[PDB]
């Protein structure tokens, strides 16, 4: 079928990938134990396409191209390796012979940097800041297995040399220069202000990872809310991650609930969730990015699905602000699919309040958008005695409310 | 124990908060002096849209009589003369008084508030 022409076609390849199974994920395997060993562009493209292959022997090239100095390919690693561990166990199951070094380099990313006790908040890291409000330590490197450079802004060296150099001078522990690569790529980063953005995203992906399969701490659900808050709109990616994180470790919920203030109508997750959809709603508004949106649904669903954030969903009335999605949402896919995880989120608040739903006229709402769809279908398939998938995934979604 | 409840909502215990489509109401409104494209017209859609299902059934009961949503629609509401739709005439008396209901022919009496909270605010006090 279509899988089958799209190979064809791919079988000018990275023209194709910029521009979006056997044979082409062993085409890309081959690359990724190519290029670990005109380059790096295609690498980012095999993978971020890889990460939408598997969303419908790549392991230990993965775990090697994570020790690389652009984060660039570190990211989209990240996001390759957030896809598994999210929706299958493909590297929960997977044995020690790298599922421990893979977790082990997940780790020296993941582990804190003193929150905002020490001044290294997720949320200052993201705001510029000046490069003179931080710690005077960010710039510091404090190797001790004993190595203490400093100024590492100041030197203007690469980071891999920089690492090469150190290899060279002295004999840094075996299997575990892993450590010292991460904190001097770091340290890198965060004089500037991309490199400390991509250090933060790649820190909360990795801890999603290491959660949906020591480094999680009191601070930190507080620290993603901060992030959440920020009001320069320019990090709706690195609030999409923090929400994505939020929600891996949802799988301490007392805690997110507490912060992200669901349990009232007035609170940040609620009114960030309403805006949400006024502006997916209204076309004056101008639409929170699909990413952004998505992580929001998919967190909503996640707490739903829990007593508590049922309980928090209810207490907030987003049923209300469902409903309204369901009901004035236009026919495009994302927006089909944004009425389809509306309804999901729906269906989990119902199994535990009615009252609601049905004050809110949610059953007639839910029979008027059924309507709306086939009569959608209607002009395609008109006798009555393929379907588009995501309309067909919210037609099924909403009978089986029903 | 029952005493604590109006008319209506005894109404509402014994037979249940009715569902009310608004929309079928606007499908099946006839406005004699008002017109469908009327000022008051549209702050009057605006508030009933606004109203909960509980002030919402109160209205229903307040221009029916009753909370029983007819099953073809209010196309088929009947009135003292036959089948009567629901109609909603300009109140042409002074705008500091309550609009009035006369159920037997599901009539809206609607003075020409000059605002939407004080039209809203009179009808909730009516409901």
């Amino acid at each position: 079928a279509d899988c089958r022409a799209l190979i064809d076609k791919l079988k000018d390849e990275q023209l194709l990938l910029e521009l979006q199974w056997v044979d082409l994920l062993d085409r890309f395997d081959g690359i990724l134990a190519d290029a670990g060993q005109q380059l790096k562009m295609l690498l980012l493209a095999v993978l971020n396409f890889t990460a939408l292959l598997i969303e419908y022997s790549s392991i230990e090239h993965l775990t090697t191209l994570l020790a690389s100095s652009d984060m660039q390919v570190v990211l989209a690693v990240l996001n390759l390796l957030y896809v598994f561990s999210k929706r299958s166990n493909y590297i929960t199951r997977l044995g020690s012979d790298k599922r421990t070094p893979l977790l082990t380099r997940l780790q020296h990313l993941a582990e804190s940097w003193g929150g905002k006790e020490n001044g290294f908040g997720l949320a200052e890291c993201c705001r510029d800041l000046h490069m003179m409000k931080y710690p005077p330590s960010a710039t510091t490197l404090h190797f001790e297995f004993y190595i203490h450079i400093e100024q590492l802004d100041k030197i203007s060296e690469s980071p891999s040399e920089i690492m090469e150099s150190l290899t060279k001078m002295y004999s840094i522990p075996k299997d575990k220069q892993m450590l010292l690569f991460t904190h001097i790529r770091l340290a890198h980063g965060f004089s500037n202000h991309r490199k400390r953005l991509q250090a933060v995203q790649a820190r909360l992906h990795a801890i999603s990872i290491l959660v949906y399969s020591s480094i999680l701490y009191n601070g930190l659900i507080e620290e993603l809310v901060d992030v959440l808050q920020i009001t320069d709109k320019q990090l709706m990616e690195i609030k999409a991650a923090s929400l994505r994180t939020l929600t891996s470790i949802v799988h301490k919920l007392s805690s997110i609930i507490d912060c992200t203030g669901t349990a009232s109508y007035h609170g940040f997750l609620p009114v960030l969730v309403r805006n949400c959809i006024q502006a997916m709603i209204d076309p004056s508004m101008d639409p929170y990015p699909h990413q952004f949106a998505t992580a929001l649904f998919s967190f909503l669903y996640h707490l739903a699905s829990y007593d508590a954030g049922g309980e928090a969903l209810v207490s907030c009335g987003m049923m209300e602000a469902l409903l309204k999605v369901i009901k004035f949402l236009g026919d495009e896919q994302d927006q089909i699919t944004f009425v389809t995880r509306a309804v999901r989120v729906v269906d989990l608040i119902t199994n535990l309040d009615m009252a609601a739903f049905q004050s809110h006229s949610g059953l007639s709402i839910f029979i008027y958008r059924l309507e709306h769809e086939v009569d959608l279908c209607r002009k395609e398939c008109p006798f009555v005695i393929q379907c588009i998938p995501q309309r067909a995934a919210l037609l099924k979604s909403m009978l089986n409310f029903l | 124990l029952i005493s604590i409840f109006t008319e209506q909502e005894l109404e509402l215990l014994i037979s249940g908060l009715p569902t009310i489509d608004i929309d079928d109401l606007k499908s099946n409104t006839e406005y004699h002096k008002y017109q469908s494209n009327s000022i008051q017209i549209q702050w009057f859609w605006r508030a009933l849209r606004s109203f909960d299902q509980a002030d919402r059934a109160k209205f229903l009961q307040f221009v029916t009589g009753t909370s029983k949503v007819p099953l073809q629609g209010f196309a088929a509401l009947e009135g003292m003369n036959g089948i009567q739709k629901f109609q909603i005439h300009r109140d042409d008396r002074s705008t500091d008084r309550l609009p009035s209901a006369h159920t037997c022919f599901n009539q809206l009496d609607l003075p020409a508030y000059e605002s939407f909270e004080k039209l809203r605010h009179m009808l909730l006090l009516a409901i």
